[PDB]
């Protein structure tokens, strides 16, 4: 909950440090374009006062001077009028003198024209310094993603790391483009519009200064009174999506078991109560202005009335009151959007330390450059003792060895330590006091790129990025022509179902008709691995959904026929692992027994009783 | 964006005399905010020009009454705006959900479960927030402009030509910019969405991205999206930089000309100085209303593709519904009669099924088997009409399935699909879906039959343990057997298992099959699986391969008859 505000704000501002010149060129250019839009009303008021001084002075007797005219006005009973005439500069018998008005308006138009070419450039530069410092952030995030260890990724909840690089940099965009454009000038249009408001009449400027507390108090009371409702509608639109998701995902089981009426009634009785709960949250949040504008006119009426009473008394000039009215209107605006200025900056800085916490974490092991080559394959383990958190040992001592060109296999119950053994083989996690020598040379000091690009691995869960099926299959080798892509994908038996699709090889498997099942989605990954032509192939529960015969054909065409390469085949179906070159039975690490199928079955170990659960049907 | 208006005038139909009370209060609240300078003009006119110091203090009451009326009808406009705009959106998702619940599997699978959720719970939110923003805060610009023109015509109409010329340009030079900005602004939203997709696909498959060492291709395919978003946004911020300076230059130049052409009038004596005070505030308030309204013209490009997607959902005509004259058989007991059934996708080369034909007797058990993707996945869905046969005919004992009411069809079919989805709640209600009025012991009967009592009786509250939203707490065969028991308590005429027994081991599969055989002595059963040991006891077995059926018979009569079934059974023995 934004546990640091000063430091986070300074770090976010320091993110803007490289554009120091183009940020000074924004601050100084917005100061000069906001100190020119305030002096302009003074010039306009001087023009309208030059008008008034002649208009109410040309009917006075000519020859009569200012002081004697005021004395005559006071002698004839008009005291307020005499004070009025004494309150400005007039000369009886002279007209409007349009030359002065023209010369004043020619300056007013000049510095008003300057004030619109001096704000356009400021906005252009500001957008340049926003969209050039945010490329840096969105690229640093990407460079950090490909450097963090997997342990960072699996230890978070479902979308916590996703809604930290996508929806958590847009808020930085908003709260860095609104505090340099909409907030920086909203403070100058309170400081300068008040330093010029002061020089006109100090009495009048305190009739609006006492509406800054009166407006902040009401805009804060409304905000802290609209709490129970703005969190009772987020809580309700969450219960809405917690029902829509479960009635859309299990839609085949809502249609069947025909409770469509029940699912519609449940949605109806909690949509009519999110409507009525968002109604208040919007009414109270939209009445924030129709109330800070009531005290933006309680001050305006007082200013107008006192200004009239003061011009009529001769203490101030009409051309000054004209400018003071515009100053009141300008000073009144820097408040109608202060709630939307603070709840956007606070939100955009609370969701701005998540990015820096992500960027402040530890990188990977800083790989040593060796570019290890696999000649035959001697993946031999030596006393690997991996653990996730110190205190819970998952993989105890094991020293599995393989053959340059055999297919050593792994079986075991659920949670026995197979997928995280593959993870150890791929250096996703760090080994603990155990050597992992592949082909003699240890991979503990080996560049991760050269290792992982030479293994070749497929998993139980499939990944298909937004693209065509051809693109996903060719992702294993991007420089492969369709002649090599289709030839290496037919060996994984992808054609047999992709030709059945509406547009085979171009199905665009991110938004489909749902015509791809789990096994067909796994054959795509198998083909993608085939494209890379791996030398140390590892199928980690790859064929858990695809037919047990297609698995046999694939593992005999590209796993057993491949005499040159070796492979791990981790699977639960013993029918695909029998007669497959040194099966290993695991039970939470602690390899129970190993060897080929005959020696393993002729000893009545855990393998035999496990086959009795998988063939004898006893459990 | 012609769909946004069609989708917008359709659904806020009943709230016509609730937006006509907002558009008539936004007129009173802008004729009372433009009238304050009009009476300040009287202050400068009838109170300042003469002595008349009592007039100002007497007429300040008129200024206070006006500003009280201006808020009593400004807090009464946001109340009626964000109530019609909440009735709408509510009525929009209550019609999106109602239409979606009419989709079949074929269409509902084309959008998905997340792209169909973000298109009904968050997507409607954009159009619902648009209405509550262009009824209280965006219509105040045309209202203020027209009201300023009319007030300037009421007051010394001779100089109203300045406001009649200052306004068509203020809304035309601000319409040209919006016209040149909207395409670039809607081309930025579909590009900031294509970078979020790249990030999502790079975080979802971070393991396999590094598995191929394919990190040079990443953060270089991302570098062609970041630098392109920063171009399509820097180009939209190039037209947005002309919306403040142009609208302030127009107003300020009109204001400067106002004093000249008003002095040229006061010289003749046909105009008073307070009218300048009134006109300058008219211009300033028009500028304030135009700026605040055109600052948030970002909603339209963002809520114009949202309306397009919601209309895409709402325009998808369903293809599976009740027929005009559906037959009502007294009993629809299981007798499946598939002949010539074919399923083919639109534009596909090879059909999913081609000329499959098998008929099951009253109370026996059939079992289809084949390789992955060899059509057998859709055979279950065709029986319960989750799809439509293209050129075939399947019937249950008296009528073609599509010549039969679908609700009665589902009422006597106990279906266990490939994935067992368990709804949020309790076991006493999650599996209540089977019968919906089952007794206490009747819900234990299924859990015994489905070999599921061993985790449901071992709980303090018995058959009342909590479940996750999708049942994710039950890992595997636990969920599978829960779904199985859900199927068992229906007294179904047709048991329909699609890859159900794959999650269980062999012993529990055998136990469940024996329990079903002892229970479903007369109900037909159709089992789909890729295993042989769970198909041996089936009364008849059919093998389908690349679609077409290749063999029909029993286990013994087929193991030595066709090569495909023989090789399928080879990889089962140990
Ligand atoms: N990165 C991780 N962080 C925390 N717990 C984990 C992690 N990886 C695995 N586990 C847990 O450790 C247990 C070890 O089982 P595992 O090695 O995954 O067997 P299998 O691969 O057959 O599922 C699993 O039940 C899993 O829940
Ligand atoms: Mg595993």
């Amino acid at each position: 909950r934004t546990r640091d505000f000063k430091g986070s704000a300074i770090r976010l501002a320091r993110r803007l440090l490289p554009q120091r010149a183009l940020t000074l060129a924004v601050i100084l250019l917005g100061v000069g374009g906001i100190a020119i839009g305030v002096i302009g009303p003074r010039i306009l008021g001087h023009a309208t006062d030059l008008l008034f001084n002649g208009v109410i002075g040309r009917e006075l007797p000519a020859g009569l001077t200012k002081e004697q005219a005021v004395e005559a006005a006071r002698a004839r009973g008009d005291g307020t009028f005499a004070d009025l005439l004494s309150g400005m500069d007039i000369v009886p018998g002279q007209g409007v003198d349009f030359g002065a008005v023209g010369r004043t308006l020619a300056l007013a138009l000049g510095l008003y024209l300057v004030a619109a070419l001096l704000v356009w450039v400021q906005a252009r530069l500001l957008n340049v310094t926003v969209q050039r410092t945010m490329v840096a952030l969105r690229a640093e995030v990407q460079e950090k993603i490909h450097r963090l260890p997997l342990s960072y990724f699996d230890s978070r909840q479902r979308g916590e790391v996703l809604s930290r690089v996508t929806n958590d940099v847009d808020n930085i965009q908003n709260s860095v483009s609104m505090t340099i454009s909409q907030l920086l000038t909203s403070v100058l249009t309170v400081f300068a519009v008040l330093v010029m408001m002061l020089t006109i009449s100090p009495l009048l400027t305190l009739f609006t200064v006492v509406t800054v507390p009166a407006s902040l108090w009401v805009t804060r009371w409304i905000t802290r009174r609209s709490q129970p409702l703005f969190v009772a509608q987020w809580r309700n639109t969450g219960r809405l999506a917690a029902h829509l998701e479960e009635t859309y995902s299990g839609f085949t089981i809502v249609k069947t078991f025909g409770h469509r009426e029940a699912a519609a009634g449940k949605f109806a009785e909690l949509n009519s109560e999110t409507q009525q709960s968002s109604f208040g949250a919007q009414f109270f949040s939209g009445l924030v202005s129709p109330a800070t504008m009531f005290i933006g006119n309680l001050s305006y009426v007082a200013v107008a009335v006192v200004g009239g009473l003061q011009v009529a008394t001769g203490q101030i000039t009409l051309g000054s009151i004209q400018a003071f009215i515009q100053y009141v209107r300008q000073f009144n605006q820097p408040l109608t959007q202060v709630a939307g200025m603070y709840n956007t900056l606070q939100s955009g800085i609370a969701s701005a330390e998540r990015v820096f916490d992500l960027l402040d974490t530890e990188e990977e092991s800083a790989d040593s450059p060796r570019r290890a080559d696999v000649r035959t394959g001697r993946v031999e383990f030596e006393h690997v003792s991996f653990s996730y958190v110190p205190g819970t040992p998952v993989i105890e001592d094991l020293s599995l060895v393989a053959e340059p060109g055999s297919t050593v296999a792994i079986v075991g119950p659920t949670g026995a330590g197979k997928t995280t053994l593959v993870n150890l083989l791929m250096r996703f996690y760090d080994v603990d006091s155990g050597r992992i020598t592949i082909d003699g040379v240890d991979i503990a000091s080996v560049s991760r790129e050269s290792l992982r690009a030479s293994i070749g691995m497929v998993l139980q869960d499939t990944w298909l990025f937004a693209g065509t099926i051809y693109d996903n299959i060719a992702y294993g080798r991007p420089d492969a022509d369709e002649d090599e892509v289709i030839e290496a994908a037919t060996a994984a038996y992808v054609d047999r179902f992709v030709h059945t699709l509406p547009n085979g090889y171009d199905t665009r498997v991110d938004d489909d008709g749902g015509a791809i099942s789990a096994g067909e989605k796994q054959l795509i990954t198998i083909a993608r691995a085939v494209l890379a032509r791996p030398k140390l192939l590892v199928l980690d529960e790859a064929t858990s959904s695809v037919d047990t015969r297609t698995e046999l054909l694939i593992a005999h065409a590209m796993a057993e026929l491949r005499r040159d390469r070796t492979s791990f085949i981790i699977a639960h179906r013993l029918s695909t692992i029998r007669d497959a070159d040194l099966i290993l039975v695991m039970d939470s690490g602690r390899i129970i027994e190993r060897g080929t199928h005959e020696e393993l079955l002729a000893r009545h170990g855990r393998y035999w009783e496990m086959t009795r659960v998988h063939l004898g049907g006893i459990k | 964006s012609n769909m946004l208006w069609a989708l917008l005038r359709q659904y806020v139909r009943p709230y016509r005399w609730l937006l006509a009370v907002v558009a008539v209060l936004q007129v009173i609240s802008n004729m009372a905010s433009l009238y304050l300078p009009t009476v300040n003009a009287a202050i400068i006119d009838d109170g300042v020009a003469k002595g008349d110091t009592a007039r100002i203090v007497e007429l300040g009451a008129v200024m206070l009454g006006v500003t009280a009326l201006q808020v009593v009808c400004a807090v009464g406009a946001v109340f009626f705006g964000a109530r019609a705009a909440t009735g709408f959106g509510h009525d929009l998702r209550a019609a999106v959900f109602t239409h979606v619940t009419t989709f079949s599997a074929e269409e509902a699978g084309r959008f998905g479960a997340a792209s169909l959720l973000t298109r009904t719970t968050n997507d409607v939110g954009h159009i619902q927030q648009l209405v509550q923003l262009t009824v209280t805060m965006l219509i105040t610009a045309p209202i203020m402009s027209i009201g300023g023109i009319f007030m300037a015509l009421h007051q010394d109409a001779g100089l109203s030509w300045l406001l009649l010329v200052s306004v068509p340009v203020l809304g035309l030079a601000n319409y040209w910019i919006i016209r040149h900005l909207m395409p670039v602004f809607t081309r930025m939203q579909s590009l900031i969405d294509g970078i979020n997709r790249v990030l999502r696909d790079q975080l979802s498959g971070i393991r396999v991205i590094r598995a191929f060492a394919r990190e040079p291709l990443e953060r270089v395919r991302f570098a062609e999206a970041n630098q392109t978003l920063s171009d399509s946004a820097l180009e939209a911020g190039r037209w947005q930089a002309l919306m403040l300076p142009v609208t302030t230059l127009v107003i300020n130049v009109s204001s400067v000309a106002l004093i000249w052409f008003g002095g040229l009038r006061i010289d003749a004596g046909q105009m008073q100085v307070g009218s300048l005070i009134a006109f300058l505030a008219y211009f300033m308030q028009i500028l304030m209303a135009v700026l605040m309204a055109t600052f948030m013209l970002v909603i339209f490009p963002r809520a114009a593709v949202c309306a397009d997607r919601i209309g895409e959902v709402l325009s998808t005509q369903t293809a599976i519904t009740n027929p005009a004259d559906p037959v009502r058989p007294a009993a629809i007991a299981g007798d499946i009669g598939v002949h010539d059934a074919t399923f083919c996708y639109p534009g596909a080369d090879r059909p999913v099924l081609q000329d499959v034909s098998f008929t099951v007797p009253r109370g026996t058990t059939t079992a289809v088997v084949g390789s992955t993707g060899s059509g057998k996945s859709t055979l279950i869905s065709l029986i319960c009409r989750l799809y439509d046969v293209t050129s075939g005919s399947l019937r249950i004992d008296g009528v073609d399935v599509r010549d039969l009411d679908i609700e009665q069809l589902w009422s006597a079919i106990g279906l266990v699909p490939q994935r067992g989805y368990l709804f949020s709640g309790t076991v006493a209600e999650n599996l209540r879906y089977g019968r919906a009025d089952a007794t206490d012991d009747e819900m234990w009967e299924a859990l015994r039959v489905a070999a599921a009592a061993d985790f449901v009786r071992a709980h303090p509250q018995g058959l009342d343990m909590p479940v996750a939203q999708g049942g994710i707490n039950f890992s595997g065969g636990q969920r599978q057997r829960l779904a199985i028991a859900r199927a068992v308590i229906r007294r179904p005429a047709i048991y329909l298992f699609d890859d159900a027994f794959s999650a269980l081991d062999v012993h529990t599969d055998a136990r469940v099959r024996d329990a079903l055989r002892e229970v479903a002595a007369d109900a037909t059963v159709v089992i789909v699986s890729q295993r042989i040991s769970t198909v041996i006891e089936a009364d008849q077995v059919v093998v389908i391969d690349d679609g077409r059926v290749v063999g029909i018979g029993t286990h013994d009569t087929l193991l030595a008859d066709c090569p495909i079934y023989a090789e399928f059974a080879e990889s089962q023995a140990l």
